[PDB]
RNA sequence: GGCCAGGUAGCUCAGUCGGUAGAGCGUCCGCCUGAAAAGCGGAAGGUCGGCGGUUCGAUCCCGCCCCUGGCCACCA
C-alpha cells in the first residue's frame, strides 16, 4: 500500500483490512477451539498415582 | 518556590550569641559537634566561596544589548573603581544602568576551580563576568545575576569583605517537637544552655521600649472555634514604595533561603526568621471593612499572591474582609490586600493560628510555606506583640513613614493574659534515675531554668513551669529529656540489664527455621514474596468466580494501581519471581518462600477509636484482632527446568510432579507430622497431578505439576510445579518414641497385586499392614506394571516386606499366614486380586 | 567489637527521651560516613498508660 | 506530592512523526560432532505500556491514564 499513489490507497486499504481481518478473525476461533480442546483433554487424562 | 529545613549563617547566630556572652566564638566544626549532640540533626555546614583574587564590586555604566543569537545579550562597561572600565558579555536581564553588581575580572578565581581569564563571546571580549548568588556560592541564584542595593558599597570595593564571603551557613533538621528552634532566637538559646553562657533573648523589651497602644487599630473579629490564640494589628503609614532594603538584611534572608522582593516583606521574613514569629503586611488602603477570622464555607475558593486557584475546605481558617479574602490563616496571603510596587500603608500582622489546622491546610494544599512549616510545629504567642514592634520599627527604618500608635492585639475571648503551660511537679532525683548517672548536684534544677522554665523546689519535689515557647513540655519525662540531652549522652553508662530466664525459640518460631534450612538443603532458593498480588492473577488462573482466594484485602494506595489486591496465596508472586528469574538466564529453578497472606473474612471491617488514656478492655482487644483479616502463615515452593543438573553422570533430570510431592514430604519431615495426599482438582495444578496434603483429615494444602493453560497465559516454563501449604493448620508435634530393638532374624517375602488403575498405591500399602498385624516390620513398593498381562485400566504393584518377631526366630509359614491376612484385606478394602 | 556507632538525641512520639543510632558505614555511596541504623528512647509514659 | 527523562523481542537497547521495526546476546533447525560449542547457513518470537478518538489503516497524530529510572520534597 506504501507504494501505491496516494489518492489510491484508500479503496485499496478497504480491501486489504477486510481481507485481512477476514483471516484474522478465523485464526481466533481456532486457536479459541483447540484451546478448549486441549483443556477438556486434561480434565479426562488419566492422572498419576 | 518553597525550602525546606532551617538555614541560617554562623555570623547571625553569633550575633544573637554574643550579646549576652562578649566574645563568644566556636569553629564550624565544633558548633557542628555541640549541635548534634543537643539533638539538632545538621544536615549541611555550607562554608561560603571561597574566592581568589580580582572578584570586587562594579556598577554598571552603559548597556547594549546584542541581537542576532538566542537570548538578550548585554555588552555593558562596568565601573569597576578607580575611574577604570572593563567592557563584559552577560545572560542575565535583571539590571539597568546604574546598578551595583559584583564583577569577576581576570585573574579571580571562583568556587570552585573556575578560573577567570578574558574570553570572547559573540564577537565582543569580555574582560570577565557578573556573576550570580549562585556562581559565587553565596545563595541560590533565582536564575539571574547578583544586583547590590545602592549605597551597598563603592565600585571597587573587594567582593568577598562586601559580600561576607567567610561566613558558614549551616542547614539543620529540627525535630517537630522544637518549634521553637525554626528561628535564630531559639537557636541561640540551644547554644547559650550547651555553653552555659549569659543569654539576652531578642524577643523582649530589650533596648528600646515598646511602641505605645494610644488607641485601637484595624478592627477584627474572630469566629468562635477556629483556634486561634492571639491575632495583633498595627499599621506603618506613608513608607516610601521605591525604597530597597539594605544590603545587610538582603544578604541575611538570601543565606537562609528566602529571596527579598520589597522592604515592607522583607522584613516580615527577617522578623520571622530571627524571632520565630510569622509577620504578614497588608497593603492597607485595599482592606474594605472589618477584618474577620473565619472558617472556609464548603466549595469555596481563594487566590493566593502566586495567581493559583485553591479548592478550600472547612476546616481551612480564613482571614476575610467586607468583599475579598485576605489570606489562608497562617498558610499564604491573598492577592487582593498583598504588598505590591505602589504601597504605602502597611498593616502588619502578628498572630497565632492552631497548629493542627495549618499542619492539615498546609499540607492538603500542598503549599509548606514557610509561616505554615512554623504554625504546624507551634509559634510562642507570648512575643506576638514584641515581634509587632520589632518590625514596624524596622520597616519604618528602611523605608521611611510613621509608625502609628494604634495597636489592636486580640488574646482570645476571655482575654489571656499567662502563656505559660500548666506547672510540672517532678522528684528532683528523676533525671537521675532515668540516666543511671548521678548527676552533681543541683545539675537538673539549673538545667530547667536554662531553658526558661520557673523552678520551685519544696522537699525533694520540683514544681516546674515551662516557658510559652516550650508547649512539649507537659510530663516528668518531657522534662528529663531537657537535662539528658545538654549534660550529652556520653556521660550514661553502657549496662546490659539482668533479663529473667527465657524460655527461647516457640515451637513455631523453631518449626520456621527446620522447614527453611531443610528446604534449602534440598535446593530451593528463598525469595521474600510481595504481598501485591499481579494484576488479574486469578482471571489468567482461571478460578471460578466464588473461589476464596478471589475474596481479598485491598489497599486504597497502592505502589502500582492494578495490584492494590493483598495476597491469598503465595504462589501468584513465587511464580512471578520464577519468570523473573528465568529471564535472566537461570532456565532451571527451584524457590520456595514462607511468610503470611492475608484472608479477609465477614467481620474484617474498622473498629473506631479507643481512647488511649486507659488500657483496652479484654472486650476491645479481642474485637481489634477479630476485625483484622485472617493472617496465618504459609510455606510455599516452586520449580522448572531441570531438577536434578546434567554432568559427568549423564545428562541431569526434569521436574516432575513427583518433585512437588517430595516437596510436601521434606516440609512434613521437618514439621515432623504424618501427611497423606489424595488425587485433587484444584487449580492452578493440573487436574491429573495434583495432590491435596492432609494432616490427620485435615486439609493443609495442595502440590503437583501446574496446568498447560494456565502455563500459557502467565508465560511460565512448561512443566512448572508448585506446592503451597498452610503452616498454622499443620498442628505442633512432639513425639516421644520407645523403639525396642529386635535381636532375631527377619524375613523377606514380597507380594504382587493387581488393582484398578485409579487405586493409589498407598492405599494398598495401608491395606496391607491392615491386614498383615504386628510381624511386618516395612513395607516398600518397587514395582508398577502394566503391561500386556495386565487388564485394561489395571495395575500390578510388588511390594517387598520385612517381617520379624520381638521374641522369636520365624519360619516361611508364619510370614506367609501375615503375608496371605494382608491379601485378604487388600481384596477386602481395595479390591486387589493376588498376582497370577 | 571494632564497629563505630554514636547516638544521639532525636525525637519519636512514642519514647522520651528519644535517640538515634548511626553506624560508621565505610562503603556509603560517595563516601564513608555515619548513617542511620535504628531509633531508641524510653517508652514514653502515654505509651505505658 | 514537584521536576527531568523514558516504556520497543526472553535480557540490554537502537529506531520509525500513518501501510517493512531492527541490533547484540537468549531460543530453534541443518551441515559439523560419539555428543557438544565455535564457524557457515537458515528460521521462530513483539498486541512498539493501556484505553479511547481521528483515519480505509495508528508504535508514530489527538485526548485521558498507568508504570520505570533519576533528581527534589515529605516522615514513625
Ligand atoms: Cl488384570
Ligand atoms: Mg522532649
Ligand atoms: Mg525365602
Ligand atoms: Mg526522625
Ligand atoms: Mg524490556
Ligand atoms: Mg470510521
Amino acid at each position: 500500500l506504501a507504494v501505491l499513489p496516494k489518492e489510491q490507497r484508500a479503496e485499496a486499504g478497504k480491501r486489504v483490512n477486510a481481507a485481512r481481518n477476514a483471516a484474522q478473525r478465523s485464526y481466533d476461533e481456532r486457536l479459541a477451539t483447540l484451546r478448549a480442546e486441549r483443556d477438556a483433554a486434561v480434565l479426562v487424562a488419566e492422572g498419576i498415582d | 518556590f518553597q525550602s525546606n529545613a532551617m538555614r541560617l549563617p554562623y555570623s547571625w547566630l553569633r550575633e544573637v550569641v554574643a550579646v549576652g556572652a562578649s566574645g563568644w566564638d566556636v569553629t564550624p566544626g565544633e558548633l557542628e559537634q555541640t549541635l548534634l549532640r543537643i539533638g539538632h540533626e545538621v544536615e549541611e555546614v555550607i562554608p561560603l566561596g571561597p574566592v581568589d583574587g580580582p572578584v570586587t564590586v562594579g556598577r554598571v555604566a552603559d548597556i547594549e544589548e546584542l541581537t542576532g543569537y538566542k537570548k538578550p545579550i548585554r555588552a555593558c562597561a562596568v565601573d569597576i573603581g578607580d575611574r577604570q572600565y572593563r567592557e563584559i558579555i552577560c545572560g542575565a536581564t535583571n539590571f539597568a544602568v546604574g546598578d551595583l553588581v559584583v564583577v569577576a575580572l581576570p585573574g579571580a578565581t571562583l568556587p570552585g576551580g573556575f578560573t577567570i581569564s578574558a574570553r570572547k563571546a559573540y564577537g565582543r571580549n569580555s574582560d570577565g563576568m557578573i556573576c550570580s548568588a549562585a556562581e559565587l556560592n553565596l545563595g541560590a541564584d533565582h536564575s539571574g545575576i547578583l544586583v547590590l542595593p545602592p549605597g551597598a558599597a563603592e565600585p571597587g570595593a573587594d567582593g568577598a569583605g562586601v559580600l561576607g564571603l567567610d561566613d558558614v551557613v549551616f542547614h539543620l533538621a529540627i525535630t517537630p517537637d522544637r518549634g521553637y528552634c525554626m528561628s535564630v532566637r531559639g537557636l541561640a538559646r540551644e547554644l547559650a544552655c550547651a555553653y552555659d553562657l549569659d543569654f539576652v533573648d531578642p524577643a523582649s523589651n530589650s533596648r528600646v521600649p515598646p511602641l505605645p497602644i494610644e488607641g485601637p487599630a484595624w478592627p477584627l473579629t474572630v469566629q468562635p472555634e477556629t483556634g486561634v490564640r492571639r491575632f495583633a494589628l498595627r499599621p506603618v503609614i506613608g513608607i516610601d514604595p521605591a525604597a530597597v532594603s539594605p544590603w545587610w538584611l538582603q544578604r541575611r534572608l538570601l543565606l537562609c533561603g528566602i529571596r527579598a522582593t520589597c522592604p515592607a516583606v522583607d522584613v516580615t521574613n527577617y522578623v520571622m526568621l530571627e524571632l520565630g514569629h510569622p509577620m504578614h503586611a497588608h497593603d492597607r488602603n485595599r482592606i474594605s471593612g472589618t477584618l474577620g477570622v473565619r472558617f472556609a464555607r464548603s466549595g469555596e475558593t481563594a487566590v493566593t499572591l502566586d495567581g493559583i486557584e485553591r479548592k478550600l475546605d472547612t476546616a481551612d481558617v480564613l482571614i476575610v474582609d467586607d468583599a475579598a479574602t485576605a489570606a489562608i490563616g497562617g498558610v499564604m496571603g491573598a492577592a487582593s490586600t498583598e504588598v505590591r510596587a505602589d504601597s504605602t500603608d502597611v498593616l502588619l500582622e502578628a498572630a497565632i493560628w492552631d497548629p493542627a489546622a495549618v499542619s492539615r491546610t498546609q499540607r492538603r494544599l500542598h503549599l509548606p510555606s514557610e509561616a505554615a512549616r512554623r504554625y504546624e510545629r507551634t509559634v510562642d504567642p507570648a512575643i506576638s506583640v514584641a515581634a509587632l514592634d520589632r518590625c514596624a520599627r524596622l520597616l519604618a527604618d528602611i523605608a521611611g513613614g510613621e509608625v502609628s500608635p494604634t495597636l489592636t492585639d486580640w488574646r482570645g475571648d476571655p482575654p489571656c493574659d499567662d502563656w505559660s503551660p500548666p506547672p510540672i511537679r517532678m522528684g528532683v532525683d528523676v533525671p537521675d534515675r532515668i540516666a543511671g548517672v548521678a548527676y552533681p548536684q543541683g545539675t537538673t534544677a539549673r538545667r530547667l531554668a536554662q531553658i526558661g522554665a520557673v523552678v520551685t523546689h519544696d522537699g525533694d519535689t520540683l514544681t516546674v513551669t515551662p516557658p510559652s515557647w516550650r508547649p512539649d513540655l507537659r510530663q516528668p519525662a518531657d522534662l528529663v529529656e531537657e537535662v539528658l540531652r545538654l549534660e550529652g549522652l556520653e556521660v550514661i553508662p553502657s549496662v546490659l540489664p539482668p533479663a529473667p530466664a527465657g524460655r527461647g525459640l516457640t515451637a513455631g518460631q523453631q518449626r520456621r527455621r527446620t522447614i527453611g534450612r531443610s528446604l534449602a538443603l534440598s535446593g530451593y532458593v528463598e525469595i521474600l514474596p510481595t504481598p501485591f498480588l499481579p494484576a488479574g492473577v486469578f482471571d489468567l488462573w482461571g478460578l471460578e468466580a466464588d473461589d476464596s482466594r478471589r475474596m481479598t484485602t485491598r489497599v486504597l494506595n497502592p505502589l502500582e494501581a492494578d495490584r492494590p489486591q493483598l495476597a491469598t496465596t503465595l504462589l501468584p508472586a513465587l511464580l512471578e519471581a520464577l519468570v523473573r528469574n528465568v529471564s535472566r538466564g537461570l532456565v532451571d529453578v527451584a524457590l520456595f518462600a514462607i511468610a503470611q497472606v492475608v484472608q479477609p473474612t465477614e467481620q474484617t471491617r474498622g473498629v473506631g477509636l479507643i481512647p488511649v488514656d486507659r488500657r483496652p478492655t479484654d472486650d476491645e482487644i479481642a474485637m481489634l484482632d477479630a476485625s483484622l483479616p485472617r493472617q496465618p502463615q504459609h510455606v510455599a515452593a516452586v520449580l522448572a527446568g531441570l531438577r536434578e543438573p546434567r554432568g559427568p553422570w549423564g545428562p541431569g533430570r526434569p521436574v516432575e510432579a513427583a518433585d512437588a510431592f517430595e516437596a510436601v514430604r521434606i516440609i512434613a519431615r521437618a514439621s515432623r507430622v504424618d501427611v497423606t495426599l489424595r488425587p485433587a482438582q484444584y487449580l492452578p495444578w493440573h487436574p491429573g497431578r495434583c495432590a491435596q496434603v492432609f494432616v490427620g483429615e485435615s486439609s493443609v494444602g495442595h502440590a503437583g505439576q501446574l496446568h498447560p493453560a494456565v502455563i500459557e497465559r502467565s508465560g511460565l516454563p512448561k512443566g512448572t510445579c508448585a506446592v503451597e501449604l498452610n503452616l498454622d493448620a499443620i498442628p505442633c508435634s512432639a513425639p516421644l518414641p520407645a523403639p525396642r530393638v529386635s535381636p532375631y532374624p527377619a524375613v523377606f517375602q514380597d507380594v504382587s497385586l493387581v488393582v484398578a488403575a485409579d487405586i493409589p498405591a498407598q492405599a494398598v500399602a495401608d491395606a496391607v499392614r491392615a491386614g498383615a498385624g504386628d510381624l511386618l516390620e516395612d513395607i516398600a513398593l518397587f514395582d508398577v506394571f502394566t503391561g500386556p498381562q495386565i487388564g485394561e485400566h489395571r495395575k500390578s504393584l510388588t511390594f517387598a516386606l520385612r517381617f520379624r518377631a520381638p521374641d522369636r526366630t520365624l519360619t516361611e509359614d508364619d510370614a506367609s499366614a501375615a503375608r496371605d491376612a494382608a491379601v485378604q484385606s487388600a481384596a477386602e478394602r481395595v479390591g486387589a486380586v493376588l498376582r497370577g | 567489637p571494632s564497629a563505630r556507632t554514636r547516638i544521639r538525641p532525636h525525637f519519636f512520639p512514642f519514647t522520651e527521651p528519644s535517640a538515634e543510632v548511626d553506624v560508621w558505614f565505610a562503603n556509603k555511596i560517595g563516601g564513608a560516613a555515619w548513617v542511620e541504623w535504628g531509633g531508641c528512647g524510653m517508652v514514653h509514659p502515654n505509651v505505658l498508660r
